[PDB]
């Protein structure tokens, strides 16, 4: 064909988008040939049911709460000290400028 | 779980006079200060060489009909260097000032302006210009609790007589509101 | 007579009760029953067992299909 | 050698006077955090870690190792820590807030509730 | 702005390096390959064949899975299926549907009054999820549009009773959906 | 309420009872392609350049013939 | 200095006026509350699981991002795990809607700038993962298919073998697509250095998504805050150089090759298993159990009058969006509502955007600026 020449339509890895009926979709999605059964719960459950171990939800501590005056600033403020390290951490990163034909010859994914 | 280094140094290192309550969940960090400082530790926060937050995500208004301070704003911003998120949560009146970050943070008018008549929350400076969602002149502020859901006066239509205008609301099959509640 | 003459408005064709009272009986063996027709699912009818022990037919609650006791 | 070719960054540009900047900025800061305000808090965070930084740049001096034992992005993201530092310092000693006067109450609320693991969380960066 | 000029020189002593490359990128430039070559890709496709579904006469493919025209179905007896829980109306997330319901005379509870403003009705589905007798139901219809708001009204349960038209193509529909659902 | 509903036939304990028929089949269908790759096979620079060169000399040596019949 | 306006290829509803100076817009300003909803005050007059839907109205696009963050929300402040195989199908259909939304996003962009045929393309490429959606659950579009805790229906069988087509074609398809644009003059010239940004100002006006990776940073919260699965879906996050017009361009190719690679690494570790609960408080039971067992009625009928109830706290949770970091601020209460369900879609950032970056350029510049930010208007407003 005249153009098959250069560009994606010259290429052995190429690909078109007129997929036929028999290759796309050959079983319909109402009447498979098939008899799917969904698991929907873990046999330790379904023969050992027991709401709270399960329920760890609402199983949570109460919240704590302290109030703070001059006194107990001042210590805080006298007992803490930095150090050279641990300020916090920074999250670095930084670009590589990669291939595009690399990963997995530039296959897998 | 996530960002206990920012906000501990945050807080072990700040100014103590303007935080009025600290809350290190794992929901969210909460510093909830008072109105009066809140451009000051907004400022020493995006400048400082460790916890600089750099980048405003949100501006949203809460309302608690129940309470002397009736609403709530708060500034949800993160970290994109120290990768953390802090959310600054202050109290707010009905009419009071409020200050503006609007200088620190190019990116608040548009939702200063959205909590300007959303809510009823003012803005000392410049971003409280006019409103933005709701469309024109409009009797209340379309999100507290009182401003019903169907609102005041919201029938428009078109009218030979002239050309088209809005008049009070006389919907029909009235909002049903059901209960669903449950007395344990 | 009055609820099919509030929501049925055609009065040509037979309204459900009158085919719900057209089905007859089902004149089961034992003494109790469960009614949801020919599957368990996509048939719905939750079951609903029902007593048998008076001489006249037991409704089903959904799908009324009067069950009856055979024998005494 | 090895000058640099970009930041990566389309803002900040690159400068071969790093060490030289660098230098200069915390030698001010140092200066004034040393004399203008009150011996506390963040004076002395800033003094601590500003203090580390000149010395371990002066030491290294050659701007790659001083980024590969420093331990932060780049020299120039450095330089802009540094003025913003020295920008807020200004602020900061033109609003001196320093002091809880009395009758000062920071609630400090803490709960642990759990939450799953397949939940948005900023993992920490190891 | 000092810097472009430097970045614009260095940019052109990189690429200029040898003769061979200013003159391909010249004639490459100077003779629209990359035209040619999109107009090449472009009456490919012209050459190739077409989607144009062509509507009215074979019209395209959906799921078992659809939501379209609501129904109310029956028991094979004829007997209703709906028997006002209250549910549907209940989950509705647009309040788009009125039920009023009543004893019958023979005794069992069936409902008096049935609609969905269908255009209110937003097509979502917890309809069919809600109905612990499969009652109402979507029915893989989306041809309705009919010229009149009231219509679209559909009306006390009647009209809705009459989506038993499709009772057999429904049927299929939910024995396909009984496996996993 | 699970036994029989999601497996009833011969199963001797809950463990071992289902069968699901849910997602691929082994292997992976393929390995696929992500990567773009646009081959670049025309004539590059010389032999386009040599082509109009040539055919427009060549066209002027027959308009030249061609106005010498006219004339 | 002239004050023109601008109410416009159907690239949503927007009123924008321009001071303008000949041909250069000295001030672009957008007027945005032109299609306004209320649907946070609905939200809250609503509840839960009925409320979902109106997350997946916002951003009508890329239409189950959105119930994937109201979702992610739900669960961490409700602590409700979910299992494998959801997650995995929720990370595979996120994916393919964001395959979604970039294709309209592009080709609508090639259509503002001029070309035509690409968009066909692409909207050829958009029924087929419609179809894919439709037959999963639902309608073509707003398939409310993300509930809290999982998913709602398991999927069919032989979709895979679909994706599995359609991946391939796809590849291809995004090659020619590439080769159409890509290289041709014209739209590098209408293209390149239109709209440079650089990252100071991208963080201080507060973009997200393509937008914030265009010029430089390098921050997408799949890598930094890896919410689900992906950390076992290893990807490539491209970054562009030097922020444009073209650049974001390149970025969404690169990001369209990426998520085809997470959509074919789901379906070979996809773990067959079961989906979104084991506890029939927060998910409703299916059918089979529903009529059959007795407290399975109980709890089918409390969840769908009632729905679950979520304590008191309140939570913030951000998700990478198509456009950007959609975030979803619940300030929940005991009661079974949502009291004050809070939007956080990227359309503000972009707009205020394209007021300060629309500057010194020209109105087909301006239109082009439209394109690379990629709004829709729904979720700029709802
Ligand atoms: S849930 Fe089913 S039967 Fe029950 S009231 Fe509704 S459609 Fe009618
Ligand atoms: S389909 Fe949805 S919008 Fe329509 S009434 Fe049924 S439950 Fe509501
Ligand atoms: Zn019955």
């Amino acid at each position: 064909k005249p153009w098959e020449i250069t560009g994606p339509c010259a290429d052995p890895e190429y690909r078109s988008a007129v997929p036929l009926a028999t290759e796309y979709r050959l079983q319909c999605p109402a009447t498979t040939k098939e008899k799917p059964c969904i698991p929907n719960s873990l046999p330790e459950t379904v023969y050992d049911i027991k709401y709270f171990s399960r329920d760890q939800r609402r199983n949570r501590p109460p919240i704590r709460r302290t109030v703070l005056k001059k006194a107990d600033v001042e210590k805080l403020a006298k007992e803490q000290t930095f150090a050279v390290s641990d300020f916090p951490p920074v999250y670095l990163n930084s670009a590589v400028e990669e291939d595009i034909n690399a990963i997995g010859g530039g296959y897998q994914g | 779980m996530d960002n206990q280094s920012i906000f501990k140094y945050s807080w072990e290192t700040l100014p103590k006079k303007w935080v009025k309550k600290m809350e290190r969940s794992e929901h969210g960090n909460r510093f909830d200060t008072k109105t009066d400082y809140l451009f000051q530790l907004l400022c020493f926060l995006k400048l400082h060489t460790y916890t600089r937050v750099q980048v405003l995500i949100d501006i949203c208004g809460v309302d608690y009909p129940s309470r002397k301070r009736r609403f709530e704003v708060v500034y949800n911003l993160l970290s994109t260097r120290y990768n953390s998120r802090i959310r600054v949560q202050t109290s707010a009146d009905e009419v009071t000032r409020i200050s503006s970050v609007v200088s620190l943070f190019p990116s608040a008018g548009w939702w200063e302006r959205e909590v300007w008549d959303m809510f009823g929350v003012s803005s000392i400076n410049h971003p409280d210009l006019r409103r933005i969602l709701t469309d024109y002149g409009f009797e209340g502020h379309p999100l507290r609790k009182d401003f019903p859901l169907s609102g005041y006066v919201e029938v428009r239509y078109d009218d030979p007589e002239k050309r088209v205008v809005s008049e009070p609301i006389e919907m029909t099959q009235e909002f049903r509101y059901f209960d669903f509640a449950s007395p344990w | 007579s009055n609820h099919t003459a509030k929501w049925m408005q055609d009065t040509s064709k037979k309204s459900p009760m009158e085919l719900i009272n057209e089905v007859p009986p089902i004149k089961v063996e034992g003494r109790i029953v469960a009614c949801e027709g020919d599957t368990n699912p996509a048939l719905g009818h939750p079951i609903e067992f029902i007593c048998l022990d008076l001489p006249e037919p037991a409704v089903c609650k959904y799908c009324g299909l009067r069950y009856v006791q055979d024998h005494h | 050698a090895k000058v640099k070719a970009s930041t990566g960054i389309v803002g900040l540009e690159v400068v071969p006077n790093a060490r030289e900047v660098l230098i200069g900025l915390y030698s001010k800061t140092l200066k004034e955090i040393q004399k203008v305000p009150e011996d506390e808090g963040y004076r002395k965070a800033v003094e601590s870690f500003t203090k580390h930084r000149l010395s371990v740049c002066k030491e290294e001096e050659d701007w790659e190792a001083i980024e590969k034992r420093l331990g932060c992005g780049q020299v120039e993201e450095l330089i802009e820590e540094a003025q913003d530092e020295l920008k807020l310092i200004s602020y900061m000693i033109e609003w001196d807030p320093w002091g809880v006067p009395d009758d000062y109450e920071c609630e400090v609320i803490e709960n642990d509730a759990p939450v799953p693991k397949h939940v948005p969380l900023h993992r920490p960066p190891p | 702005t000092k810097l472009e000029d430097e970045q614009r020189e260095q940019l052109a002593k990189e690429i200029s390096k040898d003769w061979s490359s200013v003159f391909e990128r010249s004639i490459n430039t100077l003779f629209l390959t990359e035209m040619v070559r999109g107009l090449m890709l472009t009456l490919k496709y012209f050459f190739e064949t077409k989607v144009t579904i062509n509507y009215p006469f074979e019209k395209g493919p959906l799921s078992p899975r659809f939501r379209g025209e609501h129904a109310l179905r029956r028991y094979p007896t004829g007997e209703e299926r709906c028997i006002a829980c209250k549910l549907c109306e209940a989950i509705c997330p647009a309040q788009a549907i009125t039920i009023e319901a009543e004893e019958r005379e023979d005794g069992s509870r069936r409902t008096t009054r049935y609609d969905i403003d269908m255009t209110k009705c937003i097509y979502c589905g917890f309809c069919q999820e809600a109905c612990p007798v499969d009652a109402i139901v979507e029915g893989p219809n989306f041809e309705f549009a009919t010229e009149t708001h009231e219509e679209l009204l559909y009306d006390k349960e009647k009209l809705l009773e009459n989506g038993d038209r499709w009772e057999t193509e429904i049927a299929e529909n939910l024995r396909s959906e009984s496996l996993y659902r | 309420t699970e036994a029989y509903i999601r497996n009833k036939p011969g199963m001797v304990s809950v463990k071992d009872m289902p069968v699901l028929q849910d997602g691929p089949p082994p292997g992976g269908f393929a390995p696929v392609r992500f990567a773009r790759r646009i081959p670049n096979k025309g004539p590059s620079a010389v032999a386009i350049f040599l082509a109009a060169f040539g055919t427009f000399s060549w066209g002027m040596y027959q308009v030249g013939q061609g106005n010498k019949i006219r004339r | 200095n002239f004050t023109s306006n601008f109410g416009p290829a159907a690239h949503g509803v927007l009123r924008s006026v321009l001071e303008m100076n000949g041909e250069v817009v000295e001030r672009a300003e957008p007027h945005i509350g032109l299609l306004h909803r209320g649907t946070e005050k609905l939200i809250e007059y609503k509840t839960y699981l009925q409320a979902l839907p109106y997350f997946d109205r916002l951003d009508y696009v890329s239409t189950m991002a959105q119930e994937h963050a109201y979702s992610l929300a739900v669960e961490r402040l409700l602590n409700c795990e979910v299992p494998l195989r959801a997650q995995y199908i929720r990370v595979l259909f996120c994916e393919i809607t964001r395959i979604l939304n970039h294709l309209l996003a592009l080709t609508t962009h090639a259509m503002d700038v001029g070309a035509s045929t690409p968009s066909l393309w692409a909207f050829e490429e958009r029924e087929k993962l419609l179809e894919f959606y439709e037959r999963v659950s639902g309608a073509r579009m707003h398939a409310s298919f993300i509930r809290p805790g999982g998913v709602a229906q398991d999927l069919p069988l032989g979709l895979c073998r679909d994706i599995d087509s359609f991946t391939q074609q796809f590849a291809s398809r995004i090659d020619e697509l590439e080769e159409m644009l890509t290289g041709n003059r014209i739209w590098k010239q209408r293209l390149v250095d239109i709209g440079t940004v650089t990252a100071q100002q991208a963080k201080d006006w507060g973009f997200s998504g393509v937008m914030l990776r265009g010029p430089g940073v390098c921050w997408d919260l799949r890598r930094a805050a890896p919410y689900d699965v992906y950390d076992q879906l290893d990807f490539d996050v491209p970054v562009g150089t030097r922020g444009d017009c073209y650049d974001r361009y390149c970025i969404r190719i690169e990001e369209m090759r990426q998520s085809m690679r997470i959509i074919w690494q789901c379906p070979n570790k996809i773990p067959s298993g079961m989906i979104k609960a084991d506890d029939r408080k927060l998910c409703p039971p299916s059918r089979c159990r529903m009529k059959l067992s007795m407290e399975s009625s109980i709890h089918h009928f409390e969840l769908y009058t009632e729905g679950f109830s979520v304590p008191a706290p309140s939570t913030y949770t951000a998700v990478e969006a198509p456009k950007g970091e959609f975030g979803v601020f619940l300030v929940s209460n005991g009661s079974n509502r949502p009291y004050r369900c809070k939007i956080r879609a990227p359309g503000f950032a972009h707009l205020q955007g394209l007021d300060f970056m629309s500057k010194h350029h020209m109105l087909a510049d301006v239109v082009t600026i439209i394109g690379t930010q990629d709004i829709v208007s729904g979720e700029v407003d709802r």
